[PDB]
């Protein structure tokens, strides 16, 4: 349920506790921008039909 | 091969010519034992082929790609096997991939005997014959992908082989070939898979991004030089 | 204690004019004068200045003369013309500190207790600011024992009002090159910074050569500061530092790559539009 | 006693009780004692609180100096059992007085926070800036020395 | 805006022309209305300078050397990069929307289309320029420091 | 004495040098840090001390000459990088 950041190590009977920055928030924005510009390039492909 | 090695293909060539050249070079490298380069070049060829037309070229490149991927020991994606254009043509190769995945020499021989003539017609019978004997490579790849440390007896049991000596020899061959990143240890008798290195901390991302940055800058420069202002004519 | 000294461009140009006129008169090497200004809670502001008669013997560092009667009269007139400016310090164009400077500062402290000296090099053979600010302070030693009056550095910068900025920009039609982009971010820094660092290190090397050969005696404080510098010099082969450097570089190159992709798509859009326009124009003309 | 508690060095409860144990508790006729540490239950509680203060001071000092220590050594230096030292450190960490991480399996107490790449690069940049400032100051001192010793 | 003047007596031409230097200024309408070339005449202003004046004027804007090599807090740098990329995402959405137009637009309507409305292409170009400058400068400064300081 | 790049002493070495048992090394180093002679940290788990700064001391002329040589190396590196940047970016900065 993500109450605390940690992981269990069975067999050894341990509980590891760590702090994590799971996401960058820059890579995600870059990926979304890449998708949006893929759509833009698709629109450019459509517009280039007038050249033909 | 000699002509390809000694001649430098023009970089400012049409995408169709690039597709043809990539297909032929991949064919040559696949007939020789350069499966990795063949797969790379032929993926590039299929990528560069025209989107709508060139149906036959797409079928040919797809068949060769299926065979070379099977030889390398991977599993081709199933999406290409249901496209309306490449549906009926690739059925024998679909069955071949099925047999390779669920490795069974009975099924493989049945498929080969049935569609023997079409493989000859399409130009992949010899490669399929090679696959028929290097099939186990796929099983070893799946075992390496799944298990972090397995015993040679267990590998023999999973690969339906004879005494673990044959399994050890096969695994050593694969490791030398580079199919699997693992090390054998007979003082205990198990194969241990190597660790996964942190690729980001390495300089590799810098190299990839530099390549792509240079490509984008070249695209912009050439797209600005392509401009024409004609009123002074 | 002063945290910063702001010297307006009019002060610098007035210093240059004073130097030029006294030089045209002849037989002089350094010029001296007063720095009228104002205080802004530990951030000084030097706005105006006026010349003051001054002479010195080139051999004796104890025969110098400054006309404080003229200083007082001209200060009275400048106050009558602009009340908000009060004496703040003195300036001299000598390339480097002279030995009479502490005495002159003691004289000027009777007009400004917190007097600030500003040396303006009117012939700068270097790459950097033309103003150096010093404040007189008592120095207590541990082995040097007698407490002497030494000059302590204070950060100095150049600022301007709106009229002064307008005038300077108008007059700067000598060599104008703004190029605020990567070009200026490469010339105003990087190259300039490395050249200045090389100059400072060369000065330190010259002093160390003189000390080692025996022209100058040893200064334990300078040697200690050099030890601290060489200790601060970091190590760049540590695995942790290398890994962090690679991580940050990868992030920066990600952003750069995305920007370049945007640029390429915009260029393609422009090419398509231009080709459409040219084809349409040719069709219409036909 | 004030100097002992202000100096940043380890102190021992046994040594404190030996030296100041009687002066601050029973007192002497020349300097009478105070009700701070009397024989009543209030005084007993205050004595226990002083012991806890000594332990906290020791932990703070061994956190100012020390990147990693073992639990056995921390107990040996605090004059308490391993369990008691662990409880004390855990209470301090929970109350947020000091930063510590206990690796019970290895018995290690880590006093250094995680180092982000941003933090490492910022430290390197700060070192470079300090180096440049020191170079400038050294140049100023050199100029002063040359002025003083060069004219003659 | 500065000019120099002198008067004309009650007389003919006020001055003699032995060159083109005088007739290069195109006197302003306001000065002509208020009496230029009728009660007074202008004189060209020139800004001859000496070497030291030139050098000081050029040196005014020069910054300290350490400022050039000084880096920039990496937390702040990353935050700025993140903010600009997040903005570029929405700008890319709007750019996709705008590209679909420009075909259903009158040749005159296009000019007034960008009046009171954001221009995704222009903003994307500006953001690209700022990001490229900042990141290139930071990387180059980092490498230069890495070598210079041991 | 130890070079700047290692500057990572060990408990046994300190004990041998100062003629004290390994146990008192921690207290000795802590007293040094408290007084302000040296700056660093103590890692009991690995039994090491990471010294990052020792107090300045008076140096003789041979050591001054060594400092001069180190400055020579540093200045050579600075000049090399300045020349590299100038040559490579002459196109944008003329």
């Amino acid at each position: 349920d993500k109450k605390f950041h940690g992981i269990l190590d069975q067999g050894e009977g341990v509980l590891i506790i760590f702090d994590e920055p799971p996401v960058d928030k820059t890579y995600e924005a870059a990926l979304e921008t890449i998708q949006n510009m893929s759509k833009v390039v698709d629109s450019l492909y459509n517009k280039a039909k007038k050249l033909t | 091969e000699k002509l390809v090695s000694k001649s430098v293909f023009p970089e400012q060539a049409n995408n169709n010519e690039w597709a043809r050249y990539l297909y032929y070079t991949g064919r040559i490298k696949a007939i020789q034992l350069e499966y990795s380069e063949a797969r790379r070049t032929m993926t590039n060829a299929l990528r560069k082929a025209p989107q709508h037309t060139a149906v036959g070229f797409k079928q040919t490149v797809h068949k060769l790609l299926i065979v070379v991927e099977l030889l390398l020991g991977e599993i081709p994606d199933r999406l290409q096997f249901r496209q309306p254009s490449l549906k009926r043509s690739l059925m024998p190769y679909f069955l071949l991939t099925q047999a390779v995945r669920t490795g069974n020499l009975a099924k493989f021989n049945q498929v080969l005997d049935q569609f023997g003539e079409k493989f000859q017609a399409d130009g992949t019978y010899t490669l399929i014959i090679r696959l028929r004997h290097n099939v186990i490579k796929t099983g070893v790849r799946m075992i390496s992908l799944s298990y972090s440390r397995i015993s040679l007896a267990d590998i023999a049991q999973k690969l339906q082989l004879d005494s673990p000596e044959d399994a050890e020899f096969i695994v050593a061959k694969a490791i030398r070939d580079g199919v699997i990143e693992a090390s054998i240890n007979h003082e205990k008798g198990y194969v241990q898979s190597k660790e996964m290195i942190d690729i980001y901390s390495t300089r590799e991302p810098q190299l990839a991004f530099h390549q792509r940055i240079s490509f984008c800058l070249d695209i912009h420069n050439m797209s600005v030089k392509a401009m024409r202002f004609p009123p002074k004519s | 204690a002063v945290q910063k000294v702001v010297v307006h461009p009019l002060v610098l140009l007035s210093v240059v004019d004073h130097f030029n006129r006294i030089g045209k008169v002849g037989n002089q090497k350094r010029v001296v004068g007063v720095l009228l200004g104002s205080w802004q809670k530990k951030v000084l502001d030097v706005s105006n200045s006026f010349a003051v008669p001054f002479d010195e013997d080139d051999k004796d560092d104890s025969v110098w003369f400054l006309d404080h009667d003229y200083l007082e009269n001209m200060y009275g007139m400048f106050k009558k013309v602009n009340a908000r400016e009060r004496i703040v310090g003195w300036y001299h164009t000598g390339p480097k500190l002279h030995k009479n400077d502490i005495a002159i500062n003691e004289l000027m402290k009777r007009y400004c207790p917190n007097s600030v000296l500003v040396i303006i090099d009117v012939k700068p053979k270097d790459l950097g600011l033309p103003t150096e600010a010093y404040i007189s302070v008592e120095e207590v030693h541990d082995d040097g024992t007698p407490t002497s009056k030494t000059f302590e550095h204070v950060t100095s910068e150049i600022g301007a009002e709106e009229a002064e900025e307008v005038g300077v920009e108008h007059l700067l039609r000598d060599i104008k090159d703004t190029t605020v982009g990567t070009l200026s971010q490469r010339i105003t820094n990087q190259v300039h910074g490395l050249k200045g660092l090389n100059s400072k290190l060369l000065d330190i090397r010259s002093y160390l050569e003189k000390v080692a050969t025996g022209k100058l005696p040893i200064n334990h404080q300078i040697i200690y500061q050099l030890q601290d510098v060489f200790n601060l010099l970091p190590d760049v082969s540590l695995q942790e530092f290398v890994k962090a450097f690679y991580l940050k570089t990868n992030d920066q190159m990600v952003v750069v790559y995305l920007a370049s992709l945007i640029r390429s798509v915009v260029a393609l859009h422009n090419l398509i539009n231009n080709k459409i326009a040219n084809r349409d124009a040719e069709k219409k003309e036909g | 006693l004030l100097k002992l508690f202000t100096t940043m060095e380890l102190m021992r409860w046994s040594t404190l009780v030996e030296d100041y144990g009687m002066e601050l508790r029973k007192g002497s006729l020349e300097s009478p004692a105070t009700d701070v540490f009397g024989s009543t239950e209030e005084g007993e509680k205050r004595w226990k609180d002083l012991k806890n203060r000594v332990v906290e001071h020791n932990i703070r000092i061994m956190a100012k100096y020390y990147t990693r220590i073992t639990m056995k050594r921390m107990a040996q230096l605090l004059d308490l059992s391993v369990d008691e030292s662990e409880a004390f450190l855990s209470n301090l960490v929970v109350n947020k007085t000091i930063f510590a991480k206990v690796d019970r399996l290895a018995g290690i107490i880590n006093f250094q926070r995680p180092k982000d790449p941003n933090n490492l690069l910022n430290d390197w940049s700060q070192k470079l800036n300090s180096l440049m400032s020191l170079v400038n100051k050294t140049t100023h001192l050199i100029a002063k020395e040359e002025m003083i010793h060069n004219l003659q | 805006v500065i000019d120099a003047f002198r008067l004309i007596n009650a007389n003919h031409e006020p001055r003699q022309t032995t060159s083109n230097l005088g007739h290069l200024n195109k006197p302003s309408i306001q000065a002509l209305i208020h009496g230029l070339n009728r009660h007074y005449y202008s004189i060209t202003i020139n800004y001859r300078k000496n070497e030291l004046e030139q050098k000081m004027l050029l040196n005014l804007h020069k910054k300290s050397w350490m400022e050039g090599l000084t880096l920039q807090d990496y937390s702040e740098h990353c935050k700025h990069n993140e903010s600009v990329v997040k903005e570029m995402l929405e700008l890319a959405k709007n750019y996709n929307k705008a590209v679909e137009e420009e075909d259903k637009m009158t040749p005159e309507q296009l000019a007034i289309k960008n009046v009171g409305k954001q221009d995704p292409k222009r903003h994307l170009e500006e953001h690209v320029d700022v990001l490229m400058t900042s990141n290139i400068v930071q990387c180059l400064a980092a490498m230069l420091d890495t070598v210079v300081f041991k | 004495t130890r070079p700047a790049n290692h500057r990572q002493l060990t408990f046994e070495e300190i004990a041998k040098s100062a003629k004290i048992t390994v146990n008192e090394v921690e207290l000795l180093v802590m007293k040094a840090l408290s007084v302000g002679l040296v700056k660093g940290s103590i890692d009991e788990v690995d039994k090491r001390v990471h010294m990052t700064w020792v107090q300045p001391r008076v140096l003789d002329l041979q050591q001054i000459k060594g400092m001069k040589d180190r400055l020579e190396f540093w200045c050579t590196d600075v000049k090399s990088m300045e020349m590299l940047v100038e040559h490579q970016a002459h196109d944008i900065l003329t």
